[PDB]
């Protein structure tokens, strides 16, 4: 039987963006999209332990 | 000549703290990071 998975941890800023000023700034203007990429994964990480 | 290019900025900040009515005292993690560079 299997029990755990495993554990990853994806950041939303370096995946969209490469770095540029000008995807930051565009970034800002949508308010928070990603705002659940960082709170799941945790969320998982937590019931994997 | 040939040159290779390895991007910067990477890593994770983590913050280990206790309540605000306990102590003001924070422990940083690095996430995956030397701290011999850094």
């Amino acid at each position: 039987l299997p029990v755990s998975m495993t554990k990853t941890s994806v950041d939303c800023t370096m995946y969209i963006c490469g770095d540029s000023t000008e995807c930051s700034n565009l970034l800002l203007q949508y308010g928070s999209f990603c705002t659940q990429l960082k709170r799941a994964l945790t969320g998982i990480a937590v019931e994997q332990d | 000549e040939i040159l290779d290019i390895t991007p910067c900025s990477f890593g994770g900040v983590s913050v280990i703290t206790p309540g605000t009515n306990t102590s003001n005292q924070v422990a940083v993690l690095y996430q995956g990071v030397n701290c011999t560079e850094v």
